[PDB]
RNA sequence: ACCUCUGCUUCUGCU
RNA sequence: AGUAGUAACAAGAG
RNA sequence: AAUG
């Protein structure tokens, strides 16, 4: 489930969260239920932070070049955190412990967005279990049930367009049937890998100690005998 | 005053390897322009798989923004920062 | 100031038994890890570039804010603050011969406190703790 | 680093040590290596002057 | 010259990956005299290790 | 007490012994780990002097 | 070219 | 010449 | 008693 993404999504989408997956140690040809979730989670946050505009004299309209949202979410983490210690240091905001997903310019607030497929009141009291009181909150999930926070200021607008898009999406979802690849985990470790390519491996190979005539009669040796006496 | 430092050994002006003067002079501008924008970096080691350009973007527009939104900038050389930043 | 505001005693002559022990050079502000030490340094010098905040800076922050008064308006390039901050945060012990005295403010007299053959009493400056004592 | 980028041999790039190390027991099996080396060029200058 | 000398009564061989002419002393004959001799024996060292 | 030195130390040493020693003390580590401790060996039983 | 550069700057190949 | 000591310098380059 |  790739041509999925590729053709659902824009080029920066996929490239911001391929590299958001690379950062935590992943890999998304193997995986694209994290990619696709991540690329989810991207489009929200960009669609939120569209057209939103404070003018010179900080009145909000939805159609300049300082928007109302600064996206910390997609970002490398390095650069993310950057913004998120330089915004809570300016405005005397209180640095939080975790990395929020977008900051408002007007209530001038980190909002961080999460995206269930339940009860959306559900993954806002799951979220409230970490956060405490140190950000906002805008919970969405794919059955038009969202949840937002008690000092929000979100308009209808987009509130339209994002349950118009998470819905479109898992109708394009069911269609092709992928419902059922997202439904189920793609579990397996990233361990560390180091593969000995055909030089390196005939090198070993003819640097053993005589008597031996491959690598691995000499490594089966050293682990297998008991050379007492 | 008293800790300054020798000059650079120029026998390499004679012999085939003056392009790497240039070399290194394109490279240590590149960084002296990093080190103007991430302070730091003297003291940390930057982190990270990002370009150098991205990081330096980012961090600029960032610079930009929160001079316009404190009046330590104008309406027009912001703009002037915002058309440069867009054209890189 | 902890060299100026000494004393000194007799000096003796005899023999000394030194023992080879790890022992603290300088005396320090404030004794931390040098990743805690160093994110110390990054919330009071460069604070837009400390990224993920840890649990030190509200263990550390009336340190913080005593070193934000204290390197106030001064225009000595951060590198050399870095340097400074680092050096009197972060802790060098090292393997010294030691008979008599072990505490940093007298680790960095180790040299004219006594010898193989010779002894010299010395007080030095400031005020003695209360574990030590 | 700058030699192994033109030979799709980019284990610098993701910073670790271990896809450096893997990058660089995989160029001894790529048949040719390109790199970056310097040659010379001679010019001619006319002046008054001999030989 | 030193290290072929105290090590040439061992396995010799020439090497299908570069083509170089290569001397294997390892698990070679015993010494018989006190010349430096390079012949390590491979039981001896992994019974040092195993201890 | 035998006050020692060792003689041509450089020259009478081993890779195909060092080999071995990377092999017998990485024992129970994962199998990257065991081929990453082994390629140092490898590379310096195939060197090839430069004279000068 | 009674001109210029250099004083630790490495010589596989252009030779 | 000489310094020196298993091989150089007693100017090199354009 | 330490602080790797
Ligand atoms: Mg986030
Ligand atoms: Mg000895």
């Amino acid at each position: 489930m790739d041509t999925f993404i590729t053709r659902n999504f824009q080029t920066t989408i996929i490239q911001k969260a391929k590299n958001t997956m690379a950062e935590f140690s992943e890999d998304p040809e193997l995986q694209p239920a994290m990619l696709f979730n991540i690329c989810v989670h991207l489009e929200v946050c960009y669609v939120i932070s569209d057209m939103n505009f404070l003018d010179e004299e900080g009145k909000a309209y939805t159609a300049n070049l300082r928007p109302q949202y600064e996206v910390i979410e997609g970002m490398p983490r390095t650069i993310a955190w950057m913004v998120q210690r330089s915004l809570a240091q300016e405005h005397g905001i209180e640095t939080p412990k975790y990395l929020a997903d977008l900051f408002d310019y007007k209530t001038k607030r980190f909002i961080e967005v999460g995206i269930t497929k339940g009860l959306a009141d559900d993954y806002f009291w799951k979220k409230k279990e970490k956060l405490g009181n140190s950000m906002e909150l805008m919970i969405f999930s794919y059955n038009q049930d969202y949840s937002l926070s008690n000092e929000s200021s979100l308009d209808e607008e987009g509130k339209g367009r994002v349950l118009s898009r998470l819905t479109e999406l898992q109708a394009e979802l069911s269609l092709k049937n992928l419902w059922q690849v997202l439904i189920g985990e793609e579990d397996v470790e990233k361990g560390i890998d180091f593969k000995l390519g055909q030089t390196i491996s005939r090198l070993r190979d003819i640097s053993v100690p005589a008597g031996f005539s491959n690598f691995e009669g000499m490594r089966s040796y050293i682990d297998n005998i008991d050379p007492k006496g | 005053t008293h800790s300054w430092r020798t000059k650079r050994n120029r026998s390499i002006l004679n012999t085939d390897q003056r392009n790497m003067i240039l070399e290194e002079q394109c490279y240590a501008k590149c960084c002296n322009l990093f080190e103007a924008c991430f302070n730091s970096a003297s003291y940390r080691k930057p982190v990270g798989q990002h370009s150098m350009l991205e990081a330096m973007a980012h961090r600029l527009r960032m610079d930009a923004r929160l001079d316009y939104e404190s009046g330590r900038m104008s309406k027009d050389d912001f703009e002037k920062a915002m058309a440069h930043l867009g054209e890189i | 100031m902890r060299l100026d505001n000494a004393t000194w005693g007799r000096i003796t002559f005899g023999p000394v038994e030194r023992v080879r022990k790890r022992v603290l050079l300088n005396p320090l502000t404030k004794e931390m890890p040098p990743d805690e030490a160093s994110n110390v340094i990054m919330e009071i010098l460069f604070p837009k570039e400390a990224g993920i905040p840890r649990e030190s800076t509200w263990i550390h922050r009336e340190l913080i804010k005593e070193k934000r008064e204290k390197l106030k308006g001064t225009m000595i390039t951060p590198i050399v603050l870095a340097y400074m901050l680092e050096r009197e945060l972060v802790a060098r012990r090292r393997f010294l011969p030691v008979a008599g005295a072990t505490s940093a403010e007298f680790i960095e007299m180790l040299h004219c406190l006594q010898g193989e053959n010779w002894r010299q009493i010395y007080h030095p400056g400031g005020n003695k703790l209360t574990e030590s004592r | 680093i700058t030699s192994f980028r033109l030979n799709d041999l980019n284990g610098a790039d993701k910073g670790g040590l271990i896809p450096f190390c893997q990058d660089i027991i995989d160029s001894l099996d790529r048949p040719e290596m390109t790199f970056f080396s310097v040659k010379n060029i001679k010019k001619k200058l006319p002046a008054k002057n001999r030989k | 010259i030193r290290t072929h000398e105290y090590s040439n009564k061992g396995k010799q061989y020439i090497s299908d990956v570069t083509g170089c002419t290569m001397v294997d002393p390892t698990n070679g004959p015993l010494p018989e005299d006190n010349e430096p001799s390079a012949y390590a024996q491979l039981d001896c060292v992994l019974e040092a290790l195993d201890r | 007490t035998v006050t020692g030195d060792n003689t041509k130390w450089n020259e009478c040493l081993n890779p195909r012994i060092f080999l071995a020693m990377t092999e017998r003390i990485t024992r129970d580590s994962p199998i990257w780990f065991r081929d990453f401790c082994s390629i140092a060996p490898v590379l310096f039983s195939n060197k090839i002097a430069r004279l000068g």
